[PDB]
């Protein structure tokens, strides 16, 4: 959607820790329940929000700053 | 009309604006008919193309 | 034969548009033309008002 | 009914094809002032700049590549993979139809009688700098050894890495190998 | 001397991040025109994407091409960069709060405005090959031409109020602004603004270039940046021509039965909340038109040099050279010739 | 209509012998004409005369043909060449492709008799 | 004495749609003369497909065009259907005309929409973008690949259509003509269009003829040559549709010509989406097409001919043939020679930018540089296609 | 009331149901008879009005084929532009292609089309590596990159040609 | 020492043809130019010369228009085209 509200219910929905480490990540804020996480430790989450436009549901966080 | 349009926009499979934002959509659009051109995420590509229930049926025609 | 094909729907789509919709909007023009001579003179009416009093305000000084 | 003498019926012109006329600024139904104002507030760039600023309010099609991938199909042609059957065997048995069906010649095989007395590969390269990604070498296979993985995260600092040999095959399909199951339990029928 | 030299750090300070910071707007500001997003990765949400471009450009070769000039090439882009910033000086946030405070800021504006064309003209003589001159030359005839029409409306609206004062200029604008009984001349101010910066749907010179082998700003390194810190100003400073001439600048509502109702004396809170309000009014109006460098932009194509100086000298002269005749007999009608204060 | 180039000649094809001497005689002195310029647009390290004589080596390669139609091809493609390369159409490494000689002595060993030959695999 | 002033617009373009090495000669900004060179992207392509079978060869046709190649491998399709004595099965027929149609409203997008970034217009171009990328979703999802396919084979069809795709191409149809409207915006009416376009690169119906110009170029001149409808192919016999012409020659009919047949793919689109018929999209022969796996691992005949098409390949007769599409850049083809192999003896492709660029000479004379780039523009030459 | 988010999922809409498919077998070249007997009338006409040029003519699915000599190009090419019921006004392609087991290793051909008409016709000829071909670039000028690329591609020489 | 004064200084120092319309355009901003700076003066003594020096300045513009006419209808800023479009008609003699 890209408007303000948006990203304040999302960072009211997970927590500031989470809010940062996603700006200093993704650079957008993003909420989602968890559907597990592989052998390398990346988590994987799902969004069902309706603000979120096809190929968005579904994101990673890596576990390595270094990410690839 | 004539059978190639005009169409409305309930009809156009994109994704819109609910309520006071529909109204002031209607009212500040050039054309109201037209849409955002997001596609809605419960039906474009769903079922996933690798979880098609269709591909265990299948058989050469 | 024909078991699991992707195929149409036995009462078809509903139609597309494909023709222009490109509606003309807009007042014709000369509304257009009244309102910006309108707005003109008010705004000459506004100006040269306050140029008559900048010149008393100086007989003052 | 008609004789036509180096010409048809076909070819005779479209009944209204002769265009009416050029209109003049006489026979103009649109006054003079109006098409000025027009002319001199510039409507339809007022007009185009309201479809454009429509636009700015309007969701963004951007994603973010790295946390969120595009779409990806069971059809999908990226690397390339040797697979193994459940026993642990490779399904591999030079029959060089990938060597002979490819376009750029890429593949290169050598194989011999095995120890156990089957036949078998001590050979197979892909140069995927030769490569054009085509998958007729994952439709000739009769077994369906050599496959065409979804990944496409395989750039290097080197050409040299780009040689694919036998083993960096079998490594990559035994990395892959659920990605290529589901691959190919969506895509077989169609194949 | 000290808090003049506190009063030009802040200044430049606040000009040069304003610069920096609009060219991340103007890239944003397009991109969300052209329904995609960014930069939005180099910093929180890409507020450090300019200092990034800056710095891989100060880090970068000097080089200098073998049948070139090295002086020219050097000193231009500078020399583009301090007149076009000099510019800035008579530029008002407050009544009277300005650093130079001259009595004929318009005129300094416009003579500055005038020695701005030489970065252009020197551009081609950087180059010993014979196309570039021919191209600098069209890219100065579009700047000389269009300087001619951004004046003439100096000058017309010079006849309402008598005085070469900025801030009188915009004390008089108290009344009513003068976009509203010249609105034509606000889109024609802004047309040539558009044309002296070179900016689409003029940019015929940079695009012509960009396909040839040269006639274009072939520079590296420092040039580079002080070339698009000069851009990025000019543009700045034409809209605020645009705003102190006939957006009533720094003016807003009368915020006089407020700051009666809530201060009861003069302190150094009410001049500051006063010089805030102020400065706030002529800062968003500089947005709204800098947003619409970019506006016109995203939208309309490209001009071609016939049809350019053809716009210029047969449509906007013509209308001007009326309009000279017009006014003075507006205010001939009804005895309201301006004095001199 | 499409109009021909700078320096191009309509192909024709001489029915005589005594009428191509003289077109190629006429192509011989116009390379020698624009020899400074070949050295001029293309960035050469050597002499026009060097130039001129490898311009006379290339018209002695064909000097010993009496086949007419043969002679209307070499004459042909000589035109070609000449305005590939007045015209700045061609780039140095294409030109230098006739001044091997020009360029560094390749190597020590370039052999002539047999058993260097034999002893390199060439024989 | 006019004496001219030679420059390069240079190899190194930013608005050319590739490479090209362009030779102006101005007298001031007047064009007089031009000479396009071009090989500077000639890969080789007629040699190659000489030691090629006629499946092998297919991935060529693919890769002469950066966009349009569904239409491009469509000829060699037919050219080798037309030696081989084969009928395609009808849902192949159809399929073929709906990707022939989704394949030239991708390519009109990229021609009008560079047309336009050249001429200023950035944006256009990338709310254009978007529109294609969804519609290449649709080429991952039947062939695997985003550009370059292989799709169509002599024969028909490589592989049925997927479960669930009518029905995006549905949506994605119902929302295409919005977007085509909202580019008609900016665009159409516009003064500065106009200006650019009007009147400029302007050609004649007898000298469009005499220079081999084929497509819009030729019905901006008012004849009306389509050979969708001249000469049939796949479906466009059981399709209905509109061909637009033009008057004026120039660059804004050309235009205008580019979005009529948007529009008019679009409602072919719908309704092929509308009636795609049961059955085969591969010949029955499996001496053509390789059969289906089901059976190559299970019947005996099967195998065999799987082996000898993915060996040898399938023996065309001897022969030679040219047949032509109405390719959205013009008039394409291909003059094919049989010699009773696997392998072809000849093959020769025409490409419609040949003899666009070849016009251009032509066309650009007394002309300014702007006006050339947009009948460069109005071209749109894929200059791999006009190296061949 | 209506609204997206009230849309027809069509996707659940009742799909249609074939048990047989019916393709009747067919030859492709039955749909040829009638237009190639009229291709060998109107080849016909045409040698019995050039007897001096015309070798002769083929005729394979709907394409016809003449057979000359180079020197019958350009009289050829100007029937075949000029004469009102063989209006082959438009150029299509030039290719070359190599036959060594043949003398005359070389064989340009020609297509060409009639809009006016709707019909496309070939003319072939033959050369040598020392052999040229007249150029029709006196009539279509669109000849002229078609004979620089057969040159370049073939060798063959393509007489009066302004720029070869 | 002042703020404009300390600004002031701080900044500074911390073979071919062409068309005659590209040279008029030139030549003729000069005397444009000086007309529209002469046009200074009246502004800023329009109140003193009341009626008068309107009068005298209005002369002086439509003279100036006078040039400015004669320009336009020259076309002398318009380029021209040397390789002009056949116009002529197709005449076979008999
Ligand atoms: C300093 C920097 C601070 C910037 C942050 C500002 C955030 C903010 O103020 O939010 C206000 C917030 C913005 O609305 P929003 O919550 O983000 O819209 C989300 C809806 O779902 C929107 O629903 P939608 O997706 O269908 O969009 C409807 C849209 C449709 O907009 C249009 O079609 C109108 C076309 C533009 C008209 C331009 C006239 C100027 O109208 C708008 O959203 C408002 C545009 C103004 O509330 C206001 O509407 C105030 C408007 C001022
Ligand atoms: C920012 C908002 C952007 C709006 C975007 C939508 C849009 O295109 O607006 C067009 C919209 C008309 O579009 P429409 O839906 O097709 O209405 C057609 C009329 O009913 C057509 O009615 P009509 O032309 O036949 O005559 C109706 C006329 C009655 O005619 C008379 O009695 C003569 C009036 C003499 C004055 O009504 C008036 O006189 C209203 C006074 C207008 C004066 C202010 C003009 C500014 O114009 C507006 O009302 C919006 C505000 C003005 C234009 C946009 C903002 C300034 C430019
Ligand atoms: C930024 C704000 C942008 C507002 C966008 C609305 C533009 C209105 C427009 O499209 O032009 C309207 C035009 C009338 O157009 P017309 O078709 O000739 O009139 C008959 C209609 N029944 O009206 C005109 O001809 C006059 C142009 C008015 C421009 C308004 C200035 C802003
Ligand atoms: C927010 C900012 C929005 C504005 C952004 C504008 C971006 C730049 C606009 C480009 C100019 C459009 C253009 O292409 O101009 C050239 C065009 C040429 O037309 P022409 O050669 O004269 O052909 C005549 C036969 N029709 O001729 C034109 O179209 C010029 C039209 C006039 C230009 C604007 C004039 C504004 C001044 C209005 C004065 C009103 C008084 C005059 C009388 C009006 C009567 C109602
Ligand atoms: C300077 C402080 C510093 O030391 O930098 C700290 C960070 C790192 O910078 P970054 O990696 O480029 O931004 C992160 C881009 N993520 C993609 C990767 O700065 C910033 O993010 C922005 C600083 C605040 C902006 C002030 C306006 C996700
Ligand atoms: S898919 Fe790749 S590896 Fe296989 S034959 Fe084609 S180019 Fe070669
Ligand atoms: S086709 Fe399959 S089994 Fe045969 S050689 Fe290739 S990979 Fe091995």
């Amino acid at each position: 959607s890209s408007s303000l509200y948006r990203v304040l219910r999302n960072a009211w929905e997970v927590g500031p820790r989470s809010y940062w480490k996603q700006l200093n990540s993704i650079g957008d804020t993003k909420s989602g329940r968890l559907v597990g996480t592989d052998i390398y430790g990346n988590k994987f989450y799902e969004t069902d929000h309706q603000d979120e436009i096809h190929l968005r549901t579904r994101y990673v966080e890596y576990k390595e700053k270094d990410y690839d | 009309m004539l059978p190639g349009g005009p169409v409305p926009v309930f009809k156009k499979y994109t994704v819109g604006s609910k309520g006071i934002w529909e109204k002031l959509r209607v009212l500040l659009a050039i054309a109201p008919n037209r849409s955002t051109g997001n596609p809605i995420v419960p039906l474009y590509r769903v079922p996933t193309p690798g979880s098609r229930p269709e591909a265990n049926v299948y058989q050469d025609p | 034969p024909s078991v699991g094909q992707d195929l149409p729907p036995v009462g078809g789509y509903e139609p597309v548009q494909w023709r222009r919709n490109l509606p003309a909007r807009g007042f014709r023009p000369l509304v257009y033309l009244a309102a910006l001579c309108g707005i003109c003179g008010y705004g000459f009416y506004r100006a040269l008002g306050g140029i008559q009093e900048r010149r008393e305000l100086k007989r003052e000084k | 009914i008609n004789i036509y003498a180096g010409g048809s019926a076909a070819a005779a012109p479209p009944a209204g094809f002769r265009i009416h006329r050029p209109a003049t600024w006489e026979e103009s139904e649109e006054g003079a002032l109006s098409k000025a104002t027009k002319y001199f507030l510039l409507a339809e760039m007022f007009r185009g700049l309201y479809v454009v600023l429509e636009q700015f309010f309007r969701a963004p099609y951007t994603i973010y590549y790295p946390f969120e991938k595009g779409p990806v199909s069971p059809r999908f042609r990226g690397e390339h993979a040797l697979r193994r059957y459940p026993s642990g065997e490779e399904r591999c048995i030079a029959c060089k139809l990938c060597e002979a069906i490819c376009p750029a010649l890429a593949i290169t095989i050598d194989a011999e009688e095995r120890i156990d007395g089957s036949r078998r590969t001590t050979k197979y390269d892909i140069d995927m700098t030769k490569c054009i990604y085509c998958g007729y070498c994952q439709e000739s296979c009769p077994v369906d050894a050599i496959v065409e993985t979804p990944n496409v995260e395989y750039a290097t600092e080197t050409r040299e890495e780009l040689l694919y040999n036998k083993e960096k095959l079998l490594a990559n399909g035994d990395k892959w190998e659920l990605e290529l199951q589901y691959a190919l339990d969506a895509d077989a029928p169609y194949r | 001397m000290i808090i003049n030299i506190v009063e030009i750090l802040i200044f430049l300070v606040c000009v040069l991040f304003s610069v920096a910071y609009l060219t991340v707007a103007e890239r944003k500001t397009l991109a969300y025109m052209q329904r995609r997003l960014g930069p939005n990765f180099v910093g929180y949400y890409g507020l450090l994407q300019a200092f990034a471009d800056a710095v891989k450009l100060l880090l970068k070769e000097i080089v200098l091409p073998k049948e070139s000039n090295y002086i020219i090439l050097v000193i231009s882009p500078l020399i583009t960069l301090i007149t076009a910033l000099i510019g800035w000086v008579v530029i008002p946030l407050g009544p009277g709060i300005t650093l130079g405070e001259l009595n004929l800021g318009i005129l300094f504006s416009l003579a500055i405005g005038s020695l701005g064309v030489f970065g252009s003209l020197l551009s081609g003589w950087s180059s010993n090959s014979k196309y570039s001159l021919l191209g600098s030359i069209r890219s100065t005839a579009q700047l000389i031409s269009y300087e001619l029409i951004l004046t003439s409306i100096f000058i017309i609206i010079i006849m309402f109020v008598s005085s070469l004062n900025i801030t009188t200029i915009i004390e008089t604008q108290r009344v009513v602004w003068y976009c509203i009984p010249l609105l034509p001349l606000l889109l024609i101010f802004f047309i040539a603004s558009v044309a002296e910066t070179a900016r689409p749907p003029f940019d015929l010179t940079e695009s012509e270039s960009e396909l040839v082998a040269g006639y274009f700003t072939e520079y590296s390194g420092s040039p580079f940046v002080f070339f698009f810190l000069a851009e990025y100003s000019n543009i700045i400073l034409i809209s605020a021509f645009n705003g102190y001439l006939l957006l009533g600048g720094y003016l807003s509502f009368n915020y006089s039965y407020l700051f009666n109702i809530l201060f009861n004396d003069y302190s150094y809170v009410s001049f500051l909340f006063e010089g805030l309000i102020n400065s706030s009014a002529y800062a968003i109006k500089l947005v709204f038109l800098m947003f619409s460098f970019i506006w016109v932009r995203a939208a309309f194509p490209r001009f071609t040099y016939d049809n350019l100086i053809n716009f210029c000298w047969i449509i906007l002269l013509p209308l001007l050279f009326g309009i000279f005749l017009i006014i003075p007999s507006t205010l001939y009608i009804f005895d309201s010739f301006p004095t001199l204060i | 209509a499409i109009i021909a180039t700078a320096f191009a000649e309509t192909v024709k094809f001489s029915g005589s012998k005594q009428e191509l001497q003289k077109r190629t005689l006429a192509l011989y002195r116009q390379f020698l004409r624009g020899a400074p310029t070949f050295a001029d647009l293309y960035e050469v390290q050597f002499s026009i005369p060097t130039i001129r004589t490898k311009i006379r080596q290339e018209f002695e390669r064909h000097r010993f043909v009496d086949d007419l139609s043969i002679q209307n091809v070499l004459y042909a493609k000589g035109h070609m060449e000449y305005q590939e390369c007045i015209n700045f159409w061609k780039q140095q490494a294409q030109f230098l492709k006739y001044f091997p000689e020009e360029d560094d002595i390749q190597g020590r060993h370039q052999p002539s008799n047999f058993v260097d030959k034999f002893l390199k695999n060439r024989a | 004495r006019i004496r001219a002033f030679t420059i390069n617009f240079g190899p190194q373009h930013p608005a050319a749609h590739g490479v090209l090495r362009l030779i102006l000669e101005l007298s001031g900004e007047e064009i007089i003369r031009s000479d396009p060179h071009v090989g500077l992207l000639h890969m080789g392509t007629e040699k190659l497909i000489e030691y090629k079978t006629y499946m092998q060869a297919l991935p060529y046709f693919d890769r002469l065009d950066y966009v349009s190649m569904m239409t491009n491998e469509q000829v060699f399709s037919l050219a080798v259907e037309k030696l081989l004595n084969v009928e395609v099965p009808l849902r192949g027929k159809y399929i073929r005309t709906m990707f022939g149609e989704i394949t030239r409203v991708l390519n009109h997008l990229m021609s009008v929409c560079s047309h336009a970034m050249d001429v200023g217009a950035l944006t256009p171009f990338l709310w254009g973008f978007e529109e294609r990328e969804k519609l290449m979703e649709f080429y991952e999802r039947v062939s695997g690949a985003r550009l370059h396919a292989a799709y169509v084979r002599p024969g028909g069809v490589s592989q049925d259509l997927p479960a669930g795709l009518l029905d995006d191409i549905y949506m994605w149809a119902t929302q295409f003509g919005d977007r085509l409207d909202e580019i008609e915006e900016l665009l159409t009416d516009n003064r500065i269009w106009k200006l650019r376009t009007v009147n400029i690169g302007t050609v004649t119906a007898q000298d469009a003829l005499n220079l081999g110009l084929s497509g819009p170029m030729l019905r901006g001149s008012g004849i009306p040559f389509d050979i969708r409808k001249n000469a049939p192919y796949d479906a466009y016999d059981k399709v209905d549709f509109d061909v637009p012409v033009g008057m004026n020659g120039d660059c804004y009919d050309r235009y205008l010509i580019r979005m009529a047949e948007f529009r008019q793919s679009l409602r072919i689109i719908e309704q092929c989406c509308n009636d795609m018929p049961a059955g085969a999209v591969k010949v029955e022969d499996f001496k053509i097409n390789s059969p289906p796996r089901n059976l190559m691992k299970e019947d005996m005949e099967a195998l065999i001919h799987h082996f000898l098409l993915y060996t040898k390949g399938y023996s065309v007769p001897p022969g030679e043939t040219y047949t032509a599409i109405e390719a959205p850049k013009g008039e394409m083809g291909v003059y094919v020679v049989s010699d009773g192999s696997e392998r072809p003896y000849k093959c020769k492709i025409r490409a419609p930018g040949f003899a666009h660029l070849g016009a251009f000479d032509h066309i650009a004379r007394g002309h300014f540089l702007p006006d050339a780039v947009a009948i460069i523009g109005t071209m749109d030459l894929v200059f791999g296609e006009v190296d061949r | 009331a209506p609204s997206w988010e009230n849309i027809k999922d069509i996707r659940l809409d009742p799909k249609v149901h074939v048990d047989e498919v019916y393709e009747p077998i067919v030859n492709p070249a039955d749909r040829y008879l009638q237009h190639v007997s009229d291709l060998h009338q109107y080849a016909k006409y045409i040698m019995a009005a050039l007897p001096k040029y015309i070798q002769g003519f083929s005729v394979w699915k709907d394409e016809l084929t003449l057979h000359v000599a180079p020197s019958a190009v350009i009289p050829v090419t100007t029937f075949l532009r000029d004469n009102t019921s063989t209006q082959y006004k438009s150029i299509i392609d030039i290719t070359a292609v190599d036959y060594p087991s043949r003398e005359n290793r070389f064989e340009v051909v020609y297509n060409f089309l009639s809009v006016r008409h709707n019909s496309r016709i070939r003319l072939k000829t033959y050369a040598t590596e020392v052999t040229p071909v007249p150029s029709i670039t006196c009539l279509y000028e669109g000849a002229n990159w078609f004979e620089r690329e057969a040159y370049d591609m073939y060798g063959v020489f393509f007489e009066g040609h302004p720029d070869l | 020492m002042n703020t404009f004064i300390i600004f002031i200084i701080l900044i500074p120092i911390v073979r071919l043809a062409f068309n005659a319309a590209f040279i008029l355009v030139a030549i003729l901003f000069l005397p444009f130019d000086l007309e529209i700076s002469t046009l200074l003066p009246y502004v800023m003594s329009i109140y003193l010369v009341s009626n008068y020096g309107f009068t005298i300045v209005l002369l002086f513009l439509l003279i100036l228009i006078i040039g400015f006419v004669y320009e336009i209808n020259t076309n002398a800023l318009k380029i021209n085209k040397h390789n002009k479009p056949n116009t002529d008609s197709l005449i076979y003699k008999l």
